[PDB]
RNA sequence: UCUUACUAUAGUCAGGACUAUAAAGGUCCGAACGGGUUAUCGUUGCAAAGAUAUCCGAAGAACUAUGGUAAGCGAGUGAA
RNA sequence: GACAUGAGUAACAAAAAAGAGUUUAAGGUACCUAAAAGGUAUCUUAGAGUCUCGCCUAAAGCUUAUGGCUACGUCAAGUAACGGCCUCUAAGUUUAUAAUCUGAAGAUUAUGACGAUGAGAAAACUUUGGUACCAACAUUUAAAAGUGAAAAUUGUGCAGGAAGGAUAAACCGUACCUAGAAUCUGAAACAAGUAAGCUAGUAGAGAAUACGAAGGCGUGAAUGAGAUAACAAUCAUAAAGGAACUCGGCAAACUAUACCGUAACUUAGGGAUAAGGAGAGCAUGGAAUAUUGUUGUACGACUGUUUAAUUAAAACAAAGCACUUUGCAAAAAGACGAUAAGUCUAAGUAUUGAGUGUGAUUUCAUGUAACGAUACAACAGCUGUCUCUAUGAUUGACUCAGUGAAAUUGGAA
RNA sequence: AUAACAGUUUUAUUAACCUCUGGUUUACCUGUUGUUUAUGUGCCUUAGGGAUGUUACCGUCACUUGAGUAAAUACAAUAGCAUAAGCAUGGCAGGAAAGCUAAGUUAGUCAAAAAUAA
């Protein structure tokens, strides 16, 4: 549940730390795993994205819990996100983390495409 | 109240369905007779038997 | 409005203001107790 | 909006309501019976049925827990695995019985009850079954079924049972306590 | 510090609570006097 | 925590029956103590001439007893002997106009102090006893739990009566360790001589029976200087 | 006898910290005491100025007690 | 003036709290009994007490004041263990006397008298001016040790700390009440207010915080028993997010020992506890300490004061500074005096007094250190402010028994 | 033609419902701090003595403690210990089923027809 001024980390070599949510994109119901957002660049790591450009991400963990189909239910420790641009092309190239497995569902195969691991 | 409450419509609020219920659930005791309401104890036996069991024992 | 204005208030302040003896011993003490005195006050003070 | 209650609140704080109950199950031991309102004698009678179920354990815990309900353990812990213990040995529960009795309080005409120990030295439907017994004998009447219903209740699990039973008829026959009983046979002659 | 320092600890005489301690007079029947 | 003890028959170390529950008279309860097989007690560790005279106070209104060492009470003894009895009943001072001698004791040993001391305690063991754990006169005698407890606190304070009671049985050995008691243990026993100074002879008939060791005299050192004259049944 | 100022005679301010002092400071934290910052309740109130929490001063231009003086054509008192 | 309506409605809710027995007096009923009586049970009114539970406790306890529409058997030569009366005087008062001023009334000065909130011989028996003084603060001292007074000893700072008298038992007070349970003030039985002493113990630096020994209380039916809707008040907890709430972080939440190391700035005192490193089981565990923090601006140097009871501040005051005035030879100027004598100034004298504006210091209106329940902004944390509310607790609301208002109302189908 | 295996939308809103995921939990279990009360037990030595505790006296201007002076004693004892309860926000902390609940689950809209407008 990612709501406005919400703050995540960015796990993909994008020179983004930590970004603040700003929008949930296409819905009203708060951003889940692998839902859409609109996100500001609040820090960045020591074409980088500096800090305060407004891109899209994707959420791929969330601290609240998720429940699968199955009655799995999955919880990470903190939330976090990739950079998109508003076509969906990952503005990184490498995922260092583990990602949830609702981004199997939802057609992400962009960002499944960058090894990233699955919980 | 912008008014005052007229005889008529203060004597509906007052007894149209407040009439006072008589108590029908009333039967006599088996030891002494007397009459109790029903699935209750008699009031004069009670402390009878009571203070009966105070004395001896 | 009205204040707790004797609150604290001594029986000893009573008779150095409003007492007999406040009254006779002056010109201007003398003439309450006559008007009191023509009215037919009983008490003439305190 | 939310859940119901799961008992009776009885209008009190927490801590008053565990005193409450509390004393009720100290003076019923103590004095065999207890004369208080209906909706406290419902309560009491939940908490009196589970402390003489702890008195027919045999472990430590239950001797434990029936010093945290009680007020005066020392004086009334004899008495729980004493006399009561002994008393309620055969019997499948069901230890305490609640009667329904006239306002012990007149003012506010709240209705009041009688929480008592079955088969105990005060049982008010020992007594009250043996004042019917009685009068029958003494006027030459058929006691009812309920009468003999209640007649083998109260002498069941007694200890004496029937003997105990037949001394308190002629003990109340002795004494002429159904002087001026009025008969059944002249209760549909009675108006007043 | 073991001693209690509230001598008097639960000790009234208008509720009868008896002495604190045993004293040499408290194995004795209290002398009766003949009223006034 | 305190533990009261309960009316019932007992047995006295006394010579005679202090009370009617008294069951024996003159039981060793212990071997006689250090003092008490002694044949001259002495002023060891105290004042030249302390404990040859013990004396006794008592509000006339009231009842209330204080006992004292020294010829004149101070606000030590109200303090240190007069229990909480109800409001308005403990006196906040010492009236002068009120508290007058009760009576006074005297050893006939003119240096063996120590026989007083000992007696004193007694009489202020005793007086703590009859204001706590007074069960002897619950239900009976004056009734004390029949009453309310303001009318409670006033006979609790009454102990005039009870006073002359305590003296009658600690001058016939009553108590444990009393040493009015003289052991020969050559083993035959007896009791010291003493003399009871009163201002009022009625007041010496609230002891049901006195020992045959005490003698009677009327009137307290000092009381006739004071323009106090002694009253005496005789007349 | 309220209250403002003054006046005479008296009383009170747990404990701790810092500072050059044992005691020299309109010093510091914080009870009693004195204030009344913010919010809530209350508004035919418990109260014709209260309750709760929070907040400020708390050895000083401090606070308190019992008396005294100064007020109504002019204006007594007024850190206003 | 009487009687209606609202209405048998609101209210009898200080977040202490009740439970079950017992007993006394008078009287009402039912039965027993018909010789009236007496006995058993029960109810009404007015009491009392026992066992258990809880509440206050540096009090809601005890001893006493101010005071009192509570009640009248409250008892003293003095000290221990007592005040008044009485003696002495302060601030002051004076229809006392003398003098003086004055349209009358009156006012002034001196003397006298009077006036406590102060000072007054002895007693566990008694009748000169630091060779100082008895303001504040600090220190020492009744010898086994500690603590608190009393009085005195010594000393410190400046703000420089009364007056006068002396040195055989009369008369008056004494009861009760101290504000959470029947009494004072608030129109009253009001959740407010009111003086002094004591005010168990444990644990503490402590009169903090927590428990509570004794004591009191858990109201004069001015209430009691139920039930536990909406909603309100006061609270508890809370997934994910963490100001997205809102005029505004309003309210709420977070904030946590004699230790190593501490910046710009600075009036050299501070800033500063800066910051930064740290103190058997889930937890060395409750309460209080304990609060958002930091930084930067505007205004006012600062501590203080202000519209009792809607404005606490930037306003008033303030130390410092500046200017005008005042030579005292009979009245220094200023203030006061139906109007004077005269009083304050002042037992002062140009570094005195009064008036006026400014408002430390620095630079000569303006820039810093410090300080602020002032106003505002940013940053970090924090949280039910919000997304978006849910649940739980108590007291009302609701029902039964008792008691019983108010605004309002031309008449009303 | 079978058998086995695998894949077959989103958003919003309305209502119901607790299987799941959570929230709550004021008479459930466990742990635990401060303090009080009751009960039980409770030191050394050869019934006695001693340690601690108790009462009285001595003493002080007064209070407490120690010494000293007498006596009693776990028999009704001290500190400590055991059990239980009270109070401190349900004292606090960790869990928690039922009930209620949304952020959770499921369902309608997301089956169909007639007569009409331009
Ligand atoms: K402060
Ligand atoms: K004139
Ligand atoms: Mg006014
Ligand atoms: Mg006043
Ligand atoms: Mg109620
Ligand atoms: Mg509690
Ligand atoms: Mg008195
Ligand atoms: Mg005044
Ligand atoms: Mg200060
Ligand atoms: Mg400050
Ligand atoms: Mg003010
Ligand atoms: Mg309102
Ligand atoms: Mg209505
Ligand atoms: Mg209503
Ligand atoms: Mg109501
Ligand atoms: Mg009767
Ligand atoms: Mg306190
Ligand atoms: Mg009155
Ligand atoms: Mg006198
Ligand atoms: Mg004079
Ligand atoms: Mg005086
Ligand atoms: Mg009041
Ligand atoms: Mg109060
Ligand atoms: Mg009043
Ligand atoms: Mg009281
Ligand atoms: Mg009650
Ligand atoms: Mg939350
Ligand atoms: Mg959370
Ligand atoms: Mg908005
Ligand atoms: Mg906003
Ligand atoms: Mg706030
Ligand atoms: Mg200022
Ligand atoms: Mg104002
Ligand atoms: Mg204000
Ligand atoms: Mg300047
Ligand atoms: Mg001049
Ligand atoms: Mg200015
Ligand atoms: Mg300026
Ligand atoms: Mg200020
Ligand atoms: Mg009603
Ligand atoms: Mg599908
Ligand atoms: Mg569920
Ligand atoms: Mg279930
Ligand atoms: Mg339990
Ligand atoms: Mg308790
Ligand atoms: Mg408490
Ligand atoms: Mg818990
Ligand atoms: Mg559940
Ligand atoms: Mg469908
Ligand atoms: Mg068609
Ligand atoms: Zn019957």
């Amino acid at each position: 549940m990612i709501q406005l001024k919400t703050m995540l980390n960015c796990i993909d070599n994008s020179g983004a730390a930590l970004v603040e949510c700003a929008m949930v994109v296409g819905q009203k119901r708060h951003a889940s795993i692998g839902d859409r957002i609109v996100v500001v660049v609040q820090k960045q790591r020591g074409t980088k994205v500096k800090r305060g450009d407004i891109r899209h991400a994707v959420v791929v963990r969330t601290k609240q819990k998720v429940q699968r189909r199955d009655g799995s239910v999955v919880r990470f420790d903190d939330n976090a996100c990739v950079l998109i641009n508003k076509a969906g092309d990952p503005i990184g190239s490498r995922i260092n983390g583990v990602v949830g497995q609702e981004l199997r569902k939802k057609k992400w195969s962009k960002i499944l495409s960058m090894a990233p691991m699955q919980a | 109240p912008k008014k005052k409450t007229s005889h008529m419509k203060k004597r509906h609020r007052q007894m149209a369905g407040k009439a006072l219920k008589d108590v029908t659930h009333l039967n006599r005791c088996p030891a002494c007779g007397n009459l109790k309401r029903m699935h209750h104890l008699c009031s004069t036996c009670l402390g009878k038997l009571k203070g009966f069991m105070d004395r001896n024992g | 409005g009205p204040r707790p204005t004797m609150s604290g208030a001594t029986r000893l302040v009573q008779k150095r203001r409003h007492g007999f003896l406040s009254r006779v011993k002056t010109k201007n003490g003398q003439k309450t107790l006559k008007r009191r005195l023509a009215k037919g006050r009983l008490r003439l003070s305190a | 909006a939310g859940a119901h209650v799961k008992y009776r609140h009885l209008s009190r704080s927490s801590a008053h309501r565990q005193a409450l109950l509390r004393n009720l199950v100290t003076s019923l031991i103590k004095n065999e019976t207890i004369h208080t309102t209906y909706p406290k004698a419902k309560e009491a009678q939940r908490l009196a049925e589970k402390l003489i179920t702890l008195s027919k354990r045999d472990t430590e815990t239950a001797r434990r827990s029936a010093q945290g309900i009680l007020y005066t353990p020392d004086q009334l812990l004899p008495k729980l695995f004493g006399e009561i213990r002994e008393r309620y040995a055969n019997r499948p529960g069901g230890y305490t019985r609640v009667l329904r009795t006239e306002p012990k309080d007149q003012y506010s005409q709240a209705p009041s009850a009688i929480l008592e120990l079955v088969d105990g030295p005060k049982d008010m439907r020992f007594a009250m079954t043996a004042a019917t017994v009685a009068r029958d004998r003494e006027q030459k009447t058929e006691s009812t079924d309920l009468t003999k219903k209640n007649m083998d209740k109260v002498t069941r699990f007694r200890k004496d049972g029937m003997r105990a039973f037949e001394d308190m008829v002629a003990s109340l026959r002795d004494m002429k306590f159904t002087a001026g009983a009025i008969n059944p046979k002249e209760w549909k002659k009675l108006d007043r | 510090v073991t001693r209690d320092n509230s001598k008097q600890r639960g000790e009234s005489a208008l509720r009868k609570s008896g002495t604190r301690w045993k004293l040499s007079v408290s194995d004795e029947p209290l002398p009766e006097p003949v009223p006034r | 925590s305190t533990h009261p003890t309960t009316a019932i028959p007992k047995p006295t170390t006394a010579v005679l029956k202090t009370s009617p529950l008294a069951e024996e008279t003159a039981v060793e309860l212990k071997s006689p103590s250090r003092l008490q097989l002694k044949s001259e007690p002495g002023n060891k560790g105290n004042p030249k001439g302390h404990g040859d005279r013990i004396w006794a106070f008592h509000h006339i209104e009231q009842g209330q007893v204080i006992y004292s060492t020294k010829p004149v009470i101070s606000h030590q003894h109200l303090i240190r002997q007069q229990p909480f009895t109800g409001k308005n009943l403990v006196p906040r001072k010492i009236r002068k106009d009120y508290w007058r001698p009760l009576a006074m004791i005297e050893l006939a040993g003119k240096d063996q102090g120590a026989v007083g001391r000992s007696v004193y305690q007694k009489l202020r063991e005793f007086k703590k006893r009859h204001e706590l754990d007074w069960a002897n006169e619950a239900e009976e005698g004056r009734k004390l739990m029949h009453k309310s407890k303001r009318e409670r606190g006033q006979e609790l304070n009454d102990q005039k009566p009870n006073s002359v009671a305590d003296m009658a049985a600690v001058l016939a050995g009553a108590g444990k360790g009393n040493l009015m008691w003289q052991v020969s243990r050559l083993v035959k026993r007896q009791l010291r001589r003493a003399t009871v100074y009163w201002t009022n002879e009625q007041d010496k008939f609230h002891a049901r029976e006195w020992s045959d060791n005490v003698s009677h005299e009327v009137g307290i050192p000092g009381e006739a200087e004071k323009k106090r004259m002694p009253i005496r049944m005789s007349s």
